[PDB]
């Protein structure tokens, strides 16, 4: 009951924290002309210690559109905004739960935000072309925890709907 | 100033009016210079290729 709600809340908090860490730095790593880390905004080489914005999208029209989507990583930023809105909706539905239908819309928005995060991860993997940074693994694990938290949230929603159908009958 | 010229000099009509020429040992023409075709990214067309 309430323990599952608190677990869903701390899972959403950990997923938002790992998403912020994935947005921040160390998203990908590749040896440039020594090794160099990148966080989808700027690159930092192994002189040594300097950093520069190497996210230059210029040097069919589908390649230019894919470069425009890969420019500045618009889709995971929109996914993070949708995850923040879903977390705010879950925090609003946690206390003073008057309406029994905003939880399903919040869960649907959370699952769609996870799907958009997976789509943006596919775009950022397609924008790479030898290893990968820690924040890609952190975003993948946050996607796993967000999917599990969405399953737990819709399980609590169908349990509440079954309780409402039992109380109405 | 010179005696004989051995160089790729184009045999033209306006140069025939002042000096002479031999038969063309090497014939040629105007060609097209393009790059070698490397592997380009096929992309979204690969699903129904």
């Amino acid at each position: 009951r309430g323990v599952q709600m608190l677990l869903t809340t701390v899972g959403a908090f950990a997923a938002f924290s790992l998403m912020t860490i994935a947005v921040g730095t160390d998203y990908w790593l590749y040896s440039r002309g020594v090794m160099t880390h990148s966080g989808l905004w700027r690159t930092c080489c192994l002189f040594k210690g300097l950093c520069k914005q190497i996210d230059h999208f210029p040097e069919d029209t589908a390649e230019y559109f894919l470069r425009a989507v890969r420019a500045s990583s618009i889709f995971p930023i929109l996914s993070v905004i949708l995850l923040f809105m879903g977390g705010l909706c879950i925090a609003a539905s946690e206390f003073y739960k008057t309406r029994h239908n905003i939880i399903l819309s919040a869960g649907i928005f959370f699952v769609s935000a996870g799907l958009s995060n997976i789509i943006g991860i596919i775009v950022y993997i397609s924008a790479n072309a030898y290893s990968y940074g820690w924040s890609f693994y952190f975003g993948a694990l946050s996607f796993i925890i967000a999917e599990m938290v969405g399953v737990l949230a819709v399980h609590m929603f169908i349990d509440r709907h079954k309780q409402l159908r039992a109380t109405a009958r | 100033k010179a005696d004989i010229a051995i160089a790729p000099l184009t045999i033209t009509l306006v140069r025939e009016e002042v000096i002479d020429f031999s038969k063309p040992f090497m014939s040629l023409g105007i060609s097209i210079m393009i790059k070698k075709p490397q592997k380009s990214k096929p992309g979204v067309f690969s699903f129904l290729d």
